[PDB]
């Protein structure tokens, strides 16, 4: 249902500045070993942990009653205070 | 060779779109772009595309960044390399959902869930 | 309150496989880049994900009314299938 | 030196721990620990000290993996030096909770997550 929809997309914005922040202090942190593959690897990584863990929840916002649903987006609301 | 400029490109775009200057960074991933292709190289290609497709979200330009986006995959299927396709469905429902489009942007992030565990 | 306390205890260990399986396949695609300070950064990124995201829903499952705490705590058994 | 035998131990039974060998590994953890006592290295002390914890909980004998996981809370007290005290909260807390102490659970859970954004 359309609901959950904009929930979905702050969940997104929410895990991506996350990563970006940690990815970003982990680069810094080391210094010239820093080449394609390695790097490529660190950022697979990154996102890696963020798709699966976010896979679950996002998975319970589309399509089961529609009222556990809407409880499902309430208490992503509330945990990771996405309506500010 | 100009692989360097491409490298280039690329990375100076995206510091200016880290320091809220979209604009600027429009300007480099363009560039970069227009080297990729010139260069025939999809890759970067891809990495290009995702640069203007953020540069232009960032602007407000959802409709114009769906088109950039859009190019992660077209360029994907030509060449049967599937990086960067997971968050281009991503990015694109983000689109739609600032334009509105709530039922649109449900399909593609079904699609995009869908690929949330493989890697 | 109690009831919530095992739930945290499932979350940690849910998060943990998979930052542990993707740390893993990381290290592996690294090769001979792994040195002490390298592999320490990449551990503390990790971790500095996993940790940041629970925060919120970990922050939520205890001490607000009761009620939502226990709606909060359903919400994360059907997203993550915590109950088995 | 003998760094190299407390660097080969710590290793060794964090590879026994994965392959389903926890009183192989509290062997090797055992021996790391007294290595790092001998060798006054706090920091690889409360690394032997986590996985002599690790394995004790994987053979079920929480009350003396508390003992284990405790001694990184001591060491980093002694040392002003905070690394895997997060990690520490979080297992004694797992240990409790697996005792059925579900109230001593609960505040070692509450040192933990006032701990989980900071780093």
């Amino acid at each position: 249902m359309l609901e959950t929809v904009p929930t979905i997309k702050k969940l997104r914005a929410y895990a991506e500045r996350i990563r970006v922040a940690e990815l970003e202090k982990c680069m810094s942190k080391m210094g010239d070993d820093i080449n394609k593959k390695t790097t490529r690897a660190v950022d697979d990584l990154s996102r890696g942990i963020v798709n699966r863990f976010l896979h679950g929840p996002m998975q319970h916002l589309r399509c089961r009653t529609l009222s556990e649903t809407l409880e499902n987006m309430h208490a992503l609301n509330r945990m990771y205070g996405l309506e500010k | 060779p100009k692989k360097q400029e491409l490298i280039s490109k690329l990375k100076t775009g995206k510091t200016f779109l880290r320091n809220q200057e979209p604009e600027k960074a429009y300007t480099e991933f363009k560039i970069a772009l227009e080297l990729a292709q010139s260069l025939k190289d999809p890759t970067e290609e891809k990495k290009a595309a995702r640069g203007l497709g953020a540069s232009l979200q960032r602007q407000g330009k959802y409709r114009e960044a769906i088109q950039y986006h859009s190019m992660v995959l077209a360029i994907s299927k030509r060449e049967s390399e599937d990086s960067g396709i997971t968050e281009a469905y991503g990015a694109i429902a983000d689109c739609y959902t600032e334009l509105g489009d709530l039922e649109k942007a449900g399909k593609f992030y079904d699609t995009y869930i869908a690929r949330l565990e493989t890697d």
